[PDB]
């Protein structure tokens, strides 16, 4: 409640504490890359920064609120986790 | 089996007038027999562990029963033909039943195929399989990298060595990607080199950069355990860029490896219409740009030449169909540069390259569509191009012909 | 990890100016968002602030405390300092309900719920021009997510336009590939508009909306 997002919380008042196949989306299908073809121009430590895992694997799909009355899964508050991998975070 | 088939083998053999108690009597013992084998064959093909029944089973059968595996043929003494098999017959159902007996002479016998060997291999260490081309294989945590340092480090020795410092060295690296069975899961960071490569290798126009990314290109696509088609929408594009690009270096000389560029991205284009094929996405997205780049106005001789040699390397029906209505324009271009005073330019060199590449593709199409008569002054009607030399490369193609 | 007084201060100030006192402190705000060079360790507060104002749009159906937070990652977006690859995945679906719920009024009739669905789809097109790679899939999730939305039906006006105005703000060949098969739904449309068994309802300005 205290945390970032308590101006919600008080605002609220809370105080306890076949065109479906997958090739279809395949971006080769859907994007005109033929504009990018450039016609007249004018290991100690990984050299690929660690993606985030989260987006890279996380489903965050399941954050979407499709139906606000019906919605199939009830969600949580959200706890801040400070992830460390980023940098530019002193700690 | 069915009775009607035993009283048309009795009546074409002199026995007339059979009963149907009669002709039932028959089907029954024989349906037998071939049920008592057929049994009895299935125990040849457990023992020999095929789980086939090859025509061989059903000889071993017959010979276990004292029947000789005799086919079609029926020794009443023995003594020519013992149980020993001749093979059976090789006869079929939509067969000809009538052939010429020097067709089987003249064709060419079939390869012997190798001698057995015995290679060895590793289905387990220590518990694990391994994945050789003979096996079917609040702070948040700190991440890890989804490669593996070796994999890493493979990744960079591959690279390294695809940039083409040594040739050896590029020439493994090739045949190493092209048949890697664990080259999934660093296919991401292989097309990401590959396509950002190109982009700013283009900047300058380095060709050996560029002629080491499109045969790490082919490598990448022969490989038959990794799925490409999920990445093609970045390889489409550098392929297609070694086409249809100006070149930044001198043009005039290397142009001859220009030309092979752009002949190695023609088979890139050929290679994204033959797989990946769904309806209307690719090759037709490849074909409408090639198109446009040639019906562009004051196209440019590079540009113009690679997109030329793009449409040409697309098949059979493509240059039927596309290059027809065209002639009088290349010929106009090609006018133009010859009226120039002034080749301090590359615009010569690429109006030969293009003319000669059109007058071979136009070549078979003639000699692919019609006889070969009147291949004197008849190609005067088409503006006079390739003429009595291409009736030539006509009669050397039907040369090439007549030797297969 | 907690914000120091200083950026304390200016996190309140940034969100209270962008809840509609007045419009030009809410424009200054919007130009602070989006031209400062050190908003880092305070865009996770940002990006937690949007997504829950967003989700409270269900309790209190404001369409413009809604634009002003559609606004807010339009202004978050244009920032060239900081890179919103770590927290796109809370500000992916923030948009996406800001264009494919069907209440997004308190007057469904009068209130222009349109334009934030427009503008909202522009904002996911461009979220998905930015951020898409092979490895994230951005883009081919949510076009399948606006497909099922489109093609099936029970779905209201207001979502079919939603998905109608997302899938078209994609791009040429996506309303090749996706649109033009079912043309032959607006004959299904034109069922409801030219005829419409009921007239005084509120299907009809949505109807002829999405056609």
């Amino acid at each position: 409640r205290y945390g970032p997002a308590r101006l919600w919380y008080d605002m609220l008042g809370v105080p306890e504490d076949d065109l479906l196949a997958d090739e279809n989306f395949l971006m080769v299908t859907q994007l005109h890359w033929e504009d990018d073809i450039i016609w007249d121009g004018e290991p100690w430590y990984s050299i690929f920064p660690i993606d985030n895992e989260d987006l890279v694997y996380g489903r965050w799909e399941d954050n979407i609120i499709w139906d606000a009355q019906a919605m199939p899964r009830l969600l949580e508050p959200p706890v801040l986790t400070l992830d460390p991998n980023d940098e530019n975070l002193i700690l | 089996l069915p009775s009607e088939s035993m009283k048309v083998v009795a009546e074409s053999m002199g026995i007339a007038q059979i009963q149907e108690e009669t002709c039932q009597l028959l089907t029954d013992e024989v349906s037998y027999r071939i049920k008592e084998i057929a049994q009895d064959a299935l125990k040849f093909m457990h023992m020999g562990k095929r789980q086939k029944l090859t025509t061989s089973d059903i000889d071993y059968a017959l010979k276990l029963k004292n029947v000789e595996p005799l086919y079609g043929f029926h020794a009443q003494e023995f003594i020519p033909f013992r149980f020993a098999s001749g093979g059976g017959r090789e006869l079929y159902f939509y067969e000809e039943k009538e052939v010429d007996l020097s067709d089987i002479i003249n064709t060419p016998l079939p390869r012997v195929p190798l001698d057995v060997c015995l290679k060895a291999h590793w289905l387990s260490i220590e518990g694990c399989q391994p994945a050789i081309p003979e096996n079917p294989p609040r702070l948040k945590p700190r991440s890890i990298h989804e490669l593996s340092v070796e994999q890493q480090l493979y990744y960079k020795e591959i690279t390294e060595a695809c940039v083409g410092s040594c040739e050896a060295k590029r020439a493994e690296a090739l045949q190493s990607i092209a048949t890697d069975p664990g080259l999934y899961q660093m296919l991401p960071r292989f097309s990401t080199f590959i396509s950002e490569g190109v982009r700013v290798n283009v900047v300058q126009n380095n060709l050996a950069l560029l002629i080491y990314l499109m045969r790490m290109v082919k490598a990448l696509m022969d490989n038959p355990t990794l799925y490409l088609e999920k990445y093609v929408h970045e390889l489409i594009p550098a392929v297609m860029t070694c086409i249809v690009s100006r070149q930044l270096c001198l043009r005039p000389d290397v142009d001859n490896h220009w030309a092979l560029r752009d002949f190695a991205a023609r088979l890139v284009a050929q290679i994204c219409k033959h797989f990946s094929t769904t309806t209307n996405n690719i090759q037709s997205r490849i074909t409408k740009t090639f198109t446009k780049s040639w019906v562009d106005e004051k196209t440019p001789w590079t540009t113009r030449y690679g997109s030329i040699a793009g449409l040409a390397e697309l098949g059979h029906d493509v240059i039927k169909t596309l290059i027809l209505p065209r002639l009088q324009q290349e010929g106009e271009r090609i006018r133009s540069v010859l009226d120039g005073p002034v080749l301090s330019n590359i615009d010569r060199i690429g109006a030969d390259h293009v003319q000669s590449l059109l007058l071979k593709h136009c070549a078979p199409v003639l000699a692919k569509l019609r006889p070969p008569p009147d291949n004197q002054d008849a190609y005067r009607a088409e503006f006079g191009s390739l003429g009595p030399l291409l009736c030539s490369q006509v009669v050397k193609a039907r040369a090439q012909a007549a030797l297969q």
